[PDB]
DNA sequence: CTTCCTCGAAGGTTC
DNA sequence: GAACCTTCGAGGAAG
């Protein structure tokens, strides 16, 4: 299957993964429910994995939901009614909950209890509902729109990050062995480096290197053919689109390297002026292609390498 | 006469009225052999 | 019916067809669907065509309905319920669909299931939906008005131009071909030209010609009756719409020329802004009648030799 | 009635009228429905009354709705439904129909067929309504704010214009013989000169007329007497009305004759934008007594000298 | 009751009251019944006022009702059942009818008839109604809200406007002579000319005065107790509320004439943003004391000498 | 009691206090009811308190409702024909009632007539002669012909110090509790002008004389007991000086962004713009800017620091 | 109990401890209610838990409910209606009662009544509803949420203020007795002094910690096994968390310490802009690391000698 | 019908 | 004078 679903097939995340086995290992010494865990960091690193391996390792079923689909209070309560004696609940995308159920947890994940208001209408009375041992697994990719008591209820932090070549080489080759394609070991590290250290990424490059080298090739990914495929979709030995080699090549041989301001920019590549800082920039200044300063910014020398321009 | 009587009811439903309050207000209506006009503009007079 | 149905009869985007027919033909070796595809680029290029095409070519139904379409979550879950096992469902517009209901694909597109709270009252519970395989395909007019993570989980991606003068005298000839007409090439080159490069004003053109040629004329197509029919229509001898006369005579007469924004713009010709820019600008644009700068649009002096102004 | 029912009894609109007789003319030798046709202009000029000619001229019966009146897709569906081959359907500010009712249009005007979800809760199904030919005629005040893909169905436009003295001559004659009043060629020149060039317009002060001169005269509308009523109405000579008057006096007076945008000026007298946008400012306009600038509209010396206010 | 009854007493609004003497009595003229009339304005220039008289001076009985009470369709036919020969329908509000009744009215003004059509299409017929005729009068604060369809089978257009000093004064002369009180002219001209152009303000005004008249006075309004009155109550010259004058004076002494927001313009005065926008403002703006900004509320110049401040571009 | 029951009693308000007198006298003398009576302006300034004395003053019954209770139109209806001649009504919070209920009060105020649909059938019920009084603490919420028909409005002011000082004085006698003169005064300055802050500030006062002291106030136990409370002699409370203290401090009196200054103290942006604020406004201590808010001099006097231009 | 029940068990606090302590004992000399008391403040801090403990030292009962709970008018009314003499009456969360619903308690609060709607038709009613003598308790985050005039009815106001060193290192020990841990003296006060301040945060960390303490250790914490622990976490002994750290050290050593922008800072740390500003900076600015400008973001001299670069 | 929030403007600093 | 950053104010759309 694509999604590891024990921390022996997870690879990456040593940080994240060191410290969750200490705890789960704890946590069945004393028999009890692992505390609630919050999951958060940048799209595609392996969040939602990662829950389903917490409920393989607890040894328990695992009841799921997400943020848009609980609606209204009376949703949360219904949920919540369901729940057994060391149930784990994974609730994706939480920070899409409304304000008014978002406020129901607060009792509940350090109490175990919730208020409820029952009766015929003429007679009614507010009673306690109380829940058995639970943990609470939450995912995210904005944790900033969650309230701040809410945040400081969840007793473990994971916080994602992004993964390095010889991990990411590992995740094309295991993937390879799903699809039954045979890879060569130099195209693992090609696709990697052109997968901008996501996951998400290098298994959609494969999949569609995958698709060419069996339409138009012998069936095995090999060093020649990889290189033809990604000519294809066009993708630099940096990974960098043709948008990209477009914002490093103005800015060199249209002013020098800079300083420009972003809209002067912006116009002279035709592209809009938010989509630029936002969709193309970002990567490029995490990478050091471009660096950014009070009066504009700046390509830096390996930009000029990566170009074939001459630094001065 | 059950064209007339149906088609007052059916009038009078026509224009917003309940089908069971419509009924009972044409059914109200002692002369069943009016025609069909003066049967719904009777009706209609009689509900206000 | 005039709509091509299979890649031999689309004519031009060579391009998109190419990369299509790899990953199609590969996909049919294995018994599964097709990767999701988001196609972008103007509007009336043939897009919707395209989703026809790859549905008779993988040989299943295509289902169709739009961004502005759907509501609420409820919508979504009756319309993806309806699906056969390898169905393609076409959005169109799907960067328009509301943030809660975007973030319900999410799990629809990578897992093939749904979780959503079903009855009310007692009655309420959660149910998780198993999905059968299917392929989405959306439509928009640019890549960076979706989000990172809808646009993170399409595995193919297309950009669609416009048709070049040789492929449009072939599509009205062949649109001539349908109708039992006869036109000469003089004609159908003349019509092309005028067609502001799209091929859905083409054979809005060509009918309208027809009618006259057959009431006025003797039922042949000639390059005076191509002329006639087009001048007494306000299709300029250049493809110009009466909004596009509108707009240059605006900036020059109203602003001297510019520079001015669209924003301000659109106001005073009482256009939505949305329809300047996604169908007039580019083409104004593209072909050096509107020129871009950092303070906002410029007329160029052939937007004043063609209105027949003074570039002073 | 008051309004033509025939092409040879509708005056003006040379260029609508010129183009709509070789369409209809070609449909009947080709024995097919007419194309779907929209109608667009100021309001009263006639737009309602092209479509019943044009239904005379087809010979087929004309149904008729508005854009307000259609509030759910099953609205549209039953209209749609209750159709008999080459019926003429007239929608009147198609412009204001919700998003929701438009999903059913396109399907139907592109090729005469509906899908229709039915059902709720475990019921969630559609419905396939097969639609016998049709044509599609729409009217609108306001062209710009039609949605984008909807504009581009309709394969005939017609845009509607002001008429001139020479034929709002002898329609005022025309009516006056409907109502059997006897009027000067003098006379019904200056009702004219002053109707604002709308036929609308130019009924109702005919109406009014008579009951003056059937006071202050023995029933005959002098030219004299005529300008009279028309003072008592508190018609300006050209035309202006009591909102026009007020409207340049209060610029005049209080803002130095402007520049004033279209929002402040309608705050300080009770009157909506969109009326003073939809049928004050477009003649006010073409008739030269307000001019357009970058930040507003301003008072012509034209206006200050007809008003009687000492120019800038 | 202080509502005049016909032409004669109706002070003011010669304009539309001109139009309508000419259009009546060419009714008259006839056997027919008036066209169908429209009045438009703002609140309290006497619309409802005017409605009676129409009546009266049609010499024909009159049925009252308002939009909001007119839930289904039935209520329109039944009503207009009652109607003899000729009778005035008036309506309140009616730009607040809900729209399924509208596409009714539309037969009853248009052919005084109804018609009403059943079944399937493949076997239909119609049921038709006739009514007497009528004329259908409506009152509106709002025009533009109206309908193209409805507003074209309107034939009479009444735009009332605000009273002026000489005929505002005579309102108050006439109500003072309703109750026991004697006023100068002079004094009836200061109420007058801080009424505010309405009628019903005046009224009110005028019933202030005579309380502190009849308790702190003779009984008699005079020239001076007039000024002791409207010294009690800060009403000022130009009709300016205390918190009016408070409003400009804070813009002009702690803002140099803004902009400013209503935000920090509430908090200086301790008044709640609703009340400002919606008690005070509208009136300011209306005598062209103050404008809006896309930055905020401004004074203009005309402002700053009615306050008594000097200005500066 | 706390609340006072005649004008004789009512401290304060001598604008809304002397017409009220005028009208209500006038009233009387032609054995008339009161016009409609509108009674706006600051919370906790007097509102109810005034609503209760124009009953005894008219000497009528009052019947009392409030415009959350009243959810429908039949809900008034059944208020209103229980009116006898001569009844007042007071509404509270009327600014709550719902749209549908507010055009049935139009008629009955001017046209003492309301006609109401109720087997279907209208009847006309004819009310006899009434006083309608309201208060409200948003007066522009309710619609404009309803402000049009009250034919008296009395916006409420605040207090000055002679008067609270009388206040405080008055509620110790009813709490039996002994307090000076000046010890009052104290008190007074410190109330924001507010009477029920003054009564609040009493009773906790109260509570600390009883434990920490004798059962009596005097200006040794009252410099006591406010140094506790940490209420400033100008009434600022312990983040009221907070703020001050951060501008004057850190960004040398401003501008600072309303953002920036909620950061660093560690409250919340809401609160400080909606609970601090406004008092700080008024007295003059910020001045709200284009740029931000500044400190004025009047804040750098009381801090105790060197004001510099 | 993890929650003290009485003030010789709540640590901190003097200022808000001191004065309830003085109200209540006041309070029972006069054997009457206590005064209606607000808590406000940040989370964490001990609003809850003093709830409990007024109600204990008062020695009634406490009725308890919340906010999120009470959706109505008819659900006040009946709990109000369920109250005996001297009760007390507990709201968490009272921020999120609908506005509509807080009207009903002004005149509750005051005058010990409410004014309900009885009978029907000519049988319906207002009456009086007389309560008899209660406290009212509420506890909120966002106290300026709270209507003015309800805001003004409370007597008491208690606003929190965070803890000291010696008394988060007295809880530590405290919670190190609930379970069974034995811990020196100089670990308590390492973990204290890495609590932000915050009770709650103090016992996550020892939480954390005994888990370690357990897996990786003898389960006894001592300074060796307490640093190894707080290694793993990547706790700095002020607190700062690892993104912390890496925000100040590119501020340092890419910017020289600013002024820059947060957008400009959020990219390079690939965060994004909402974690940033509502998670990070704000501890960051209240202990003096970083400070606000009109230029941007700066670096204090405090934050230099932290991270060990030189103050230039 | 209301809150939330984002879009547009403008004041100030620096090279 | 080109470019960044902070701040406020008024709309409008998502509950
Ligand atoms: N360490 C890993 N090893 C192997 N596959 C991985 C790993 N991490 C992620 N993946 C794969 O990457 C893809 C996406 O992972 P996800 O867990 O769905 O990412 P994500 O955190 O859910 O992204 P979101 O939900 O948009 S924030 C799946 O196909 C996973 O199987
Ligand atoms: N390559 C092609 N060959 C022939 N006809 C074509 C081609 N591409 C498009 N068309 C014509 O385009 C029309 C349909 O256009 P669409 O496929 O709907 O383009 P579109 O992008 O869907 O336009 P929209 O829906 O208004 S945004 C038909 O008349 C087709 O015949
Ligand atoms: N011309 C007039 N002469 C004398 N009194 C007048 C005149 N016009 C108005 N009034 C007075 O104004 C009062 C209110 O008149 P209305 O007809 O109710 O105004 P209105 O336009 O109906 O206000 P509405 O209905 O609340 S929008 C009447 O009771 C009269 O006393
Ligand atoms: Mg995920
Ligand atoms: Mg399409
Ligand atoms: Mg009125
Ligand atoms: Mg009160
Ligand atoms: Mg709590």
């Amino acid at each position: 299957t694509l999604r590891p679903q024990y921390f022996k097939e997870y690879i990456g995340q040593d940080k994240v993964k060191d410290q969750l086995k200490i705890f789960i290992e704890a946590a069945k010494l004393r028999d009890e429910a692992l505390d609630h865990t919050l999951l958060f960091g940048p799209p595609g690193l392996g969040k939602t994995t990662m829950a389903f391996v917490i409920a393989n390792e607890m040894g328990v079923n695992l009841k799921q939901t997400s943020g848009p689909a609980i609606e209204k209070a009376g949703d949360l309560v219904a949920i919540l009614n369901d729940l057994e004696p060391g149930d784990i609940l994974f609730i994706d995308e939480i920070h899409r909950m409304p304000m008014a159920v978002e406020e129901v947890l607060y009792s509940a994940m350090e109490d175990y209890y919730i208020d409820i208001m029952i009766g015929a209408g003429e007679t009614s009375r507010s009673v306690h509902l109380d829940l058995p041992p639970f943990t609470l697994v939450g995912a995210t990719t904005r944790a900033g729109m969650l309230s701040n008591p809410l945040r400081a209820r969840f007793g473990i932090n994971g916080h994602m990050e992004y993964y390095e070549l010889p991990d990411l080489t590992e995740i094309v080759e295991r993937t390879s062995e799903i699809f039954e394609m045979t890879i060569t070991p130099e195209a693992a590290l090609e696709l990697a480096r052109r997968s901008r250290g996501t996951p998400r990424i290098a298994n959609r490059l494969l999949k569609r290197v995958r698709d060419y080298a069996q339409i138009m090739g012998d069936g095995v990914i090999d060093d020649k053919i990889a290189d033809q495929a990604l000519t294809m979709l066009d993708v630099d030995h940096e990974g960098l689109d043709y948008v990209d080699q477009k914002i490093l090549r103005t800015m060199i041989e249209m002013y020098g390297g800079g300083p420009v301001g972003l809209g002067t920019l912006s116009v002279n590549i035709a592209e809009e002026r938010e989509t630029v800082e936002d969709m193309y920039e970002p990567y490029l200044i995490q990478k050091g292609f471009i660096m950014r300063t009070r009066t504009g910014r700046v390509a830096t020398a390996k930009a000029y390498e990566h170009m074939g321009y001459d630094y001065t | 006469s059950e064209d007339a009587e149906q088609e007052a009811v059916a009038a009078l439903v026509a224009l917003g009225y309940k089908p069971q309050e419509a009924s009972r207000m044409v059914s109200k209506i002692a002369r069943p052999d009016a025609s069909s006009e003066t049967l719904i503009r009777d009706a209609l007079r009689a509900a206000l």
